[PDB]
């Protein structure tokens, strides 16, 4: 789903009501059926960002490790 | 079996099929547990069962790929990448494989 990606429940879920509603129309249906989850540009735009963010927090404590040495060096 | 053998016209030409491992590919974009866009692809060799080909050749048909396998390896990569994050996918890879 949107954030929850629980997708062993979602295969098991459709599984059981497409075969339910096939048999309605005395159709056989089991399969393991594509689940697709495309999505949002700003859905997409947020959940990448959050990734991006905590790797730019990373990267600013890389940056003050070099300016602690540039200090010194200056000194 | 491979080979020379013979045929009764009132019986017909029986049912040929690929018989050797055969590769396909299997590009994926996908999520992960962290939600992350996962390009992964998957490569397989294929064989049928021999002493399957009988009963394929009523459920499949004589043509075992394009039918099954697009659903089987395409669902099988979303489920198994979706209990991984973005990271766990390379740091666990060997897990991931298995």
């Amino acid at each position: 789903s949107q954030l929850i990606t629980q997708r062993a429940q979602v295969s098991l879920l459709i599984r059981r009501e497409l075969t339910e509603r096939a048999k309605d129309f005395s159709l056989i249906l089991d399969d393991v059926a594509i689940t697709e989850l495309s999505f949002s540009r700003e859905y997409t735009a947020a959940v990448e960002a959050k990734q991006v963010a905590q790797q730019e927090a990373q990267r600013a404590q890389f940056l003050v490790e070099k300016a602690k040495q540039e200090q010194r060096q200056k000194i | 079996g491979e080979g020379t053998h013979f045929l009764i016209p009132w019986v017909q030409k029986p049912i040929i099929f690929d018989c050797r491992s055969r590769p396909r590919n299997v590009p994926v974009i996908t999520g992960s547990k962290d939600l992350q866009n996962v390009n992964i692809t998957l490569r397989i060799l294929f064989r049928p069962v021999a002493s399957q080909l009988p009963r394929i050749f009523t459920s499949i048909g004589e043509d075992y790929d394009e039918r099954v396998l697009p659903s089987i390896t395409t669902e099988i990569l979303k489920s198994v990448v979706a209990r991984f994050d973005a990271g766990e996918l390379i740091t666990q890879r060997e897990l991931v494989s298995r």
